C-alpha cells in the first residue's frame, strides 16, 4: 500500500470531462472504414457556406416568399428596398441561415460575414442599388446620404448576377457575446441597408416586379468560443 | 469557353450553349470499387457501355404556383432499359451518377429553381399525432415515386422537417432564366456500405423546388416544360440471382 | 502531461487522442469542376 | 488539405483603380460560395490573429456527456430500455446535424429513489445484445450472466461508467435511411417500416435489484452518454420543426413553425 | 504450424476446362475433412480480410466469470460447500465441451441478505482442504486457520476475491473418467461410485459469521469463478439433453430432446 | 528592472565635511519619492539582510481562499446567484487596491444544513453563461447540461472545486469603469448606469437538489474563490469609507470616518 | 490497483493551500493580452 | 500498456498473459497417414 | 517537489507557476524625465 490521500473533487461526474473507462467487450475489434465522401473535420467548414436568409420574415409572408426582397419601380429617389441586423445570435433573418444556427451553440463569436444578394428577373431590367453596412451609434438611417457615409458597395445588374458585400470585424472586443438585448447591446455589429441606388428600369411587354435573394456566410477569419445550447429545442414529455 | 459544353457518356451526348458550371458533388469522382473497401467474394459485373449512358426521364410543367418535385436516383431506372434489367437481376448495386436538369425559357420570363441532391431524403408523414402506432406514414409510391416524380406539399421544410433556406449544404445549383438553362451534378456512390441493393435503398434525391415563381407578360408561351437527364457514372453489379420487380 | 496513457488492451478506452487541425473547405464552398479565379468574372 | 490553428490573418491593401479585375461580382448560379474576401473590397490594415479554433472541431464540440434516457424501475421486479439515443431532443439534433457518424461510447449510469435518496442497495445493471434472450423475471436465469456484460454497482457508490466500442454491422451509424428493410409488397397506406436502419438496433439494456424478496421501492436510473474518437460525413442541415415521435422525422402539417420571427415591415431593422 | 490473425483470405481465380484434376470429388469414407476452397470451385475475386479471430481462442472464450455455486447460510452458526463448478448448466457446458482441462481460478464472493442489504456485519471465508478438519460450531477451534487460508471480509465492503492456483494430483483436471477409483467386487445394480475421478476433489469451503452470541440474519453468498491460464485437450462433443445430476451425466429414457426442431416436410427450407 | 531576493544591504559609511553634497534636502514638488538613504546621512555599520521578500509578492498576496457569495436554497426548488464578487468586504478591497487584474480562479463549494449537518442527498451545481436560458423548475429541461459545465456531488463529500479561466471578452478585469454601457439620453436624476463595466457580467451559477419530489430541508452553499496566475496593473488607493452598495461606491455624506483616531493634543506622541 | 493508504488531512480544505483542480472549459484559450502602463510586481513597491 | 505488471512472487496472479496465434487445424480435419492432394481423386 | 506536474491539456488548472521575482520600483518612486542624482539640490 502507498500512501494517497483523497482531494476535493472525489466521486464527481464533471460532464465535459476527458477521462477513461472500463470496456465491456474485451479484445474487440470494429467494423473496416470504407471511403465515404464528405467527410467534416470542424464546424467552420459548415460556416463558410452561402445560406438564404429570411430578410422578408414580416407578417403577412405565407410559407416560402418570406426568402425574398421584393424589387420594382419608383417614382421618388432616394428610395429604400430592405434593412435588417448584422448579429447572427439575434432573432431575425440570421435565425434562418446556416452560421447563425451554429453562432447559436456558442456563446460567441469573431471575424468578418459576407452577404450575398442575388437577383432573380427578367434579362432585359436593368438597375442599380447601393447596399451599405453601418457600424454601430445611431439607429438605422433615414436618408441615403447618410446610409453611404459607412461601407457602401454599388451593385449594378447585368451579366453577373450576384454580388457580394463582406461586413469586416469593426469592434472593440476581441468577441462578441451572441445574445443581444438589454444590456447586451454593446455587443451589437450594425444595420445592413439595402437602397434604391437610380432605378428599376424596365421595357415595355415585361414584368415590372422582380426579387432578390440574399445570402450569407462567414469568412476565413471568423471563429467560435465557449458551447452552449441552442434556445430552439422544446421538450414537454419524453419522445416515446 | 465556360457557356458552352458537350457533356458524352455512352452513345448518348448532351449539348448546350449557355450553362454556369458543372459542380463537382463533395469534390469526389465516381470511382470502381476498390480491393480494400470491398466486401463480397463474387466478381462483379461491368457493362460499362450499356448502363453508363444518359436515361431521360418525362417532362414536368411549370406552373405559376408550383411547388416542386422529388426523385429517387437508383429507383427512377429500374423498368427502363439495361440498367433496370441489371438492377433486377443482381442483388448489389453501386454506381455514381451524373444529372442534368434543362428549363429554357425566353428573355422576358423570370424565375428561379434550385435543384439540389439530398442524401438518403427520408420523407416524413405529416400530421400531428404522438403515437407509435396511430402516426401516420407515407405510401409506397411516396416515399419511392418512380419515374413519374412527386410533388411538394410543403417545400418551405422538405417535406420532412428541415428549413430549404439552409438546403444550401447540399451539392447544387440554381437555374435562373436570366442566366442559364441547365444545371448538372456530378454525384459519387455515397453510402455507409460498399456495395447496396437498387431496390429497398434509395441513396439520395433529386428536389427542384421553383422560387421566385415563373411570371411573364400576355402573349409570351405559357407550357414551360422541364426535362432531367440522368446517366448512371460507372455502374457494376454483384450477386446475380431471379428478378425481383420490388 | 500524461493523459495518453491507458490501462487496457483496448485501444478504444482511452482519452480523446492527438488533435489533427485537418481542414479542407474546398469540397463545400468550391466544389465546381473548371476552377475559378476570385479576380475575375465566374461567366466569361 | 491546409492545416493550421488560430485563424486566417488579413494583410494590407490599397485602393485599384483598373478595369478587368472585378473581384466582388460573384455568380451564385454555379453553386460555389462567393470567394471575395476583405483585402479587395476595402482598404485594410495588417493583423495577426491568435483566436484559436481548437473548441470547434466536430471532436471538442461531440465530447460531451448528455442525457439519452432515463428507465423507470418500480420493483415487475426489473426494467428493460431498447438502446436508441434518439429519444432527448438536446443529443438528437446534434447527432441529426449528420448523415454518417462512426465513434465510441461512454455510458453513465445515474440512479436516484423517488424523493431522491441513495439507500445502499445494490443494482445490476446487464447488457443483451441483439439475439440474446430477455429476462423473465427477477430471480431468472439470464441474470447470470456467464457471457453478457455486467455491472455490479450500489446507489451510494459513484455513478457507474463504462466504455462501449463501435458495434454496428456497417461501416458508420446512419441515421437517415431512405429504403425498407426488407422485400415484398409495400403497402399504401401504412408503412410501419419505411426509415428503419437495421444497422443501428443494439440490444436492450436491463436492470435489476439483486435480492431475493421484493424490495419497496421506486428508482430511477438516468443514462447519460458522451460520443469519443467520432468522425462525421455528408453534414445536413438543422431541424427547425418540433419533435413529435422517436424513430420518425414526423412533423406537423399546421401550425408550422417559421425559421425566423416576425417584425413590423422589411424596412425596419430593429 | 501457422500462426497468423485476421482470416485467410482469398486469390483470383478462372475457369477450368481440363479432365483429371478435380477439386469437387471428395471422399468421406476416410474419416478427414473435405479440403475444397472457394477458388476451385467458381471464379472468385481477390479479397484482403481483416476480421480478427483474437476473440475466438479458448483464452478468452474462458476468461469469463460465472456462477458456480451458491452458499445458504442461516445462522447450526456456520455453512459449507464442497468445491464442485458442475452445479450450474451454464458453465459447466462449456467445460465439459472438453476432456482435460489445466488453468488457474479467481473466485469472487458476492454475500447478501434475505430481502437483499448489505449490513455492516464481519464474515470469514475459510478453505478446508482434503483431509483438515471441517469445523463443527460457529465458536470451534478450527477458525482459528493457522494454516488454511482464511479472508475476513464485511458485507458492506466490495465482494472479495482470490487467485487459486493449478491444485490437482494429477497433470490436469478430467471431467470424464471411465473407470473406479478402487479395485474388489463391483455391483451390478447401484453402482454408485462408476465415474468419480478422485483427481478433482478439491476440499471443502466453510463460512461463518465472525460473532459470540447468534447474529439473527439469513445471508446467502454467491460464489463467481474465473478461469485463466486455461488449456484445453481432446474436444468433444456439447452436450444437448438436459441435465439431471451433479456428478452423473444422466438423462432421460423417455421424452428424448431431439437436436432440431421440428419442420412441416422436407422440401420446405421455412 | 533588478530581480533578487532578500532585502537590499547596507554598506559601511564615515562623516562628511563639504559644501555642495547634500543628500539630505529634497523637493517634493516633482512628484518623485525622496532617494535620501541610511548610509548618507547617519554613519552605519555594514550587515548582510537575509530578510526574504517572497511572501510580498502579488501572486502570494492573492493566492488565499475566500469568501466570495452565499446561495441559500429553500427547496422554488432551485436557487441561483450571479456571479459578482464584490459583495462581503473583506475580499473586495484587496481587489479593489488595483484597477485591472488579469487571473484565473478556483471555487470551491461547501454545502451545509439549517442546524449545520450533511445529510446524504445529492446536488447539482450549473453554470449558466451569459446568453444561456436559466432554469425555471427543479425539473426542467435546462437541467440536462448538454454543454453547460455541471458538478454532481453530495453533502457528505468533500467540498467541491474547479477551475475557472481567464473568460472576459476585454483583456483584463477591470472594476472602475468611468463611462457608460451604452449611447443615448442619460438623466440627470438617477443615473441607474454609470459605472457598469459589461466586460464582468460572467453568468449566472445555479444549484438544485437531483431528486423527482421535493425534499424537505433548507441549505446554504457558500462559494469560496481563489486568485492564481494573477496579474495587476494600475494600483489605487484603498478604500477607507465603509460600503453601502455592491456595485457602487457609495459611500455617506454625514458621519464621514476619519482615516486616523483622534488625540489629545498635536505635541503628545501617545 | 496500487496499495495506498490515507493519512490524517485527508477531505480536509486547507484555505492557503497551492493544489490542481478539475478545469470547467476544456480546450480554452483567453483574450490575447496587451500593454497596460504600470504593472506591479510586488507589494514593496507600493510601500517605497 | 502496464497490465502484465505482476505484484508478488508467485506468478499464477497475474494478468492473460501474451497472446500466442498458435492454430494446428491439420490434426483434427486431415489426420490420415497419407497425404492426400486437393486437386486429385481421394480414392485412385 | 514536483508540483508544477499537471494532468490536463489546459494549461490554467495547473499550481503556482515559476515565482519571478522582478522588480521595477524607479517607476512609482521617481517618474520625473530629467534623471535627478541624489548627492546634489533637485532644482539646480
Ligand atoms: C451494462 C454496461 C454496458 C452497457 C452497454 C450499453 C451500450 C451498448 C449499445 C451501444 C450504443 C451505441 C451508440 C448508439 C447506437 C445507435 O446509434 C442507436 N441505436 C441510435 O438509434
Ligand atoms: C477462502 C478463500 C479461498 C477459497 C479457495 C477455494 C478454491 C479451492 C478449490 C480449487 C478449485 C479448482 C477448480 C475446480 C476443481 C475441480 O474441477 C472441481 N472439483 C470440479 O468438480
Ligand atoms: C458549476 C461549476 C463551475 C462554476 C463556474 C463559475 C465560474 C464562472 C465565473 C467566472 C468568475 C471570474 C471571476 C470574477 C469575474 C468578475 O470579476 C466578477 N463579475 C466581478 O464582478
Amino acid at each position: 500500500g502507498i500512501p494517497a490521500e483523497l482531494r476535493p473533487g472525489t466521486n464527481q461526474f464533471l460532464t465535459t470531462d476527458d477521462d477513461t473507462a472500463a470496456p465491456i467487450l474485451p479484445g474487440f475489434t470494429p467494423t473496416p472504414t470504407i471511403h465515404i465522401p464528405g467527410e467534416v473535420h470542424s464546424l467552420l467548414e459548415l460556416c463558410r457556406v452561402e445560406t438564404i436568409l429570411e430578410v422578408n420574415n414580416t407578417t403577412e409572408a405565407t410559407g416560402l416568399t418570406r426568402l425574398l426582397i421584393p424589387v420594382s419601380s419608383q417614382n421618388k429617389a432616394d428610395e429604400l428596398c430592405a434593412a435588417f441586423m448584422v448579429d447572427p445570435g439575434r432573432i431575425g433573418p440570421w435565425q434562418s441561415t446556416l452560421v447563425g444556427q451554429i453562432c447559436r451553440y456558442y456563446t460567441q463569436w469573431s471575424g468578418s460575414l459576407k452577404v450575398t444578394f442575388m437577383f432573380t428577373g427578367s434579362f432585359m431590367a436593368t438597375g442599380k442599388m447601393l447596399v451599405a453596412y453601418s457600424p454601430p451609434g445611431s439607429a438605422q438611417p433615414a436618408n441615403r446620404e447618410t446610409a453611404m457615409l459607412g461601407t457602401h458597395v454599388i451593385w449594378d445588374f447585368g451579366l453577373q448576377s450576384s454580388v457580394s458585400l463582406v461586413i469586416p470585424w469593426i469592434s472593440n472586443t476581441h468577441f462578441r457575446t451572441a445574445k443581444t438585448g438589454g444590456n447586451y447591446d454593446y455587443y451589437t455589429a450594425g444595420v445592413v441597408t439595402l437602397w434604391y441606388q437610380t432605378n428599376y428600369v424596365v421595357p415595355p411587354e415585361t414584368p415590372g416586379e422582380a426579387y432578390i435573394i440574399a445570402m450569407g456566410a462567414a469568412q476565413d477569419n471568423f471563429t467560435l468560443k465557449i458551447c452552449k445550447d441552442t434556445d430552439e429545442v422544446t421538450q414537454q414529455a419524453v419522445l416515446q | 469557353s465556360d457557356r458552352v459544353a458537350q457533356l458524352t457518356v455512352g452513345n448518348s451526348s448532351i449539348t448546350t450553349q449557355e450553362a454556369a458550371n458543372i459542380v463537382l458533388a463533395y469534390g469526389e469522382w465516381p470511382e470502381y470499387c476498390p480491393d480494400t473497401d470491398a466486401t463480397a467474394v463474387d466478381k462483379p459485373t461491368r457493362p460499362d457501355v450499356s448502363v453508363n449512358r444518359f436515361y431521360t426521364l418525362d417532362s414536368k410543367m411549370w406552373q405559376e404556383n408550383s411547388t416542386g418535385w422529388y426523385w429517387k436516383f437508383p429507383d427512377v431506372l429500374n423498368k427502363t432499359g439495361v440498367f433496370g434489367q441489371n438492377a433486377q437481376f443482381h442483388y448489389l448495386y453501386r454506381s455514381g451518377f451524373c444529372l442534368h436538369v434543362q428549363c429554357n425559357a425566353s428573355k422576358f420570363h423570370q424565375g428561379a429553381l434550385l435543384v439540389a441532391v439530398i442524401p438518403e431524403f427520408v420523407i416524413a408523414g405529416r400530421g400531428s399525432n404522438t403515437k407509435p402506432n396511430e402516426a401516420p406514414h407515407p405510401g409506397f409510391t411516396t416515399t419511392f415515386p418512380g419515374t413519374t416524380g412527386a410533388t411538394f406539399h410543403d417545400p418551405y421544410v422538405l417535406d420532412s422537417g428541415v428549413p430549404l433556406s439552409q438546403a444550401l449544404i447540399y451539392p447544387h445549383q440554381w437555374i435562373n432564366l436570366r442566366t442559364n438553362n441547365c444545371a448538372t451534378v456530378i454525384v459519387p456512390y455515397i453510402n455507409a456500405v460498399p456495395f447496396d441493393s437498387a431496390i429497398n435503398h434509395s441513396n439520395f434525391g433529386l428536389i427542384v423546388i421553383p422560387v421566385s415563381p415563373l411570371k411573364y407578360s400576355s402573349g409570351a408561351t405559357t407550357a414551360i416544360p422541364i426535362t432531367i437527364t440522368i446517366a448512371p457514372l460507372n455502374s457494376e453489379f454483384g450477386g446475380l440471382r431471379q428478378a425481383v420487380s420490388q | 502531461n500524461f493523459t495518453n496513457i491507458n490501462y487496457y488492451k483496448d485501444s478504444y478506452a482511452a482519452s480523446a487522442t492527438r488533435q489533427d487541425f485537418t481542414q479542407d473547405p474546398k469540397k463545400f464552398t468550391q466544389p465546381v469542376l473548371d476552377s475559378i479565379r476570385e479576380l475575375s468574372a465566374p461567366l466569361n | 488539405v491546409t492545416n493550421a490553428e488560430s485563424a486566417a490573418n488579413t494583410t494590407p491593401s490599397s485602393h485599384r483603380l483598373e478595369t478587368g479585375r472585378v473581384p466582388a461580382l460573384q455568380a451564385a448560379e454555379t453553386g460555389a460560395t462567393s470567394n471575395a474576401t476583405d483585402e479587395n473590397m476595402i482598404e485594410t490594415r495588417c493583423v495577426v490573429n491568435r483566436n484559436g479554433v481548437l473548441e470547434t472541431t466536430i471532436n471538442h464540440f461531440f465530447s460531451r456527456s448528455g442525457l439519452v434516457g432515463v428507465v423507470n424501475l418500480t420493483d415487475t421486479g426489473y426494467a428493460t430500455w431498447d438502446i436508441d439515443i434518439m429519444g432527448f431532443v438536446q443529443l438528437r439534433r446534434k447527432c441529426e446535424m449528420f448523415t454518417y457518424m462512426r465513434f465510441n461510447a461512454e455510458f453513465t449510469f445515474v440512479t436516484t429513489t423517488k424523493n431522491g435518496e441513495a439507500r445502499p442497495y445494490m443494482l445490476q445493471y446487464m447488457y443483451v445484445p441483439p439475439g440474446a434472450p430477455k429476462p423473465t423475471g427477477r430471480d431468472a436465469f439470464q441474470w447470470q450472466t456467464a457471457t453478457n456484460p455486467s455491472v455490479f454497482v450500489k446507489l451510494t457508490d459513484p455513478p457507474a461508467q463504462v466504455s462501449v466500442p463501435f458495434m454496428s454491422p456497417a461501416s458508420a451509424y446512419q441515421w437517415f435511411y431512405d429504403g425498407y428493410p426488407t422485400f415484398g409488397q409495400h403497402p399504401e397506406t401504412s408503412n410501419t417500416t419505411y426509415g428503419l436502419c437495421p444497422n443501428n438496433m443494439m440490444g436492450t439494456f436491463a436492470v435489476r435489484v439483486v435480492s431475493r424478496e421484493a424490495s419497496q421501492l421506486k428508482l430511477q436510473t438516468r443514462v447519460y452518454m458522451k460520443l469519443k474518437h467520432v468522425r462525421a460525413w455528408v453534414p445536413r442541415p438543422i431541424r427547425s420543426q418540433p419533435y413529435l415521435l422517436k424513430n420518425f422525422p414526423n412533423y406537423d402539417s399546421s401550425k408550422i413553425t417559421n425559421s425566423a420571427r416576425d417584425r413590423s415591415s422589411i424596412k425596419q431593422a430593429n
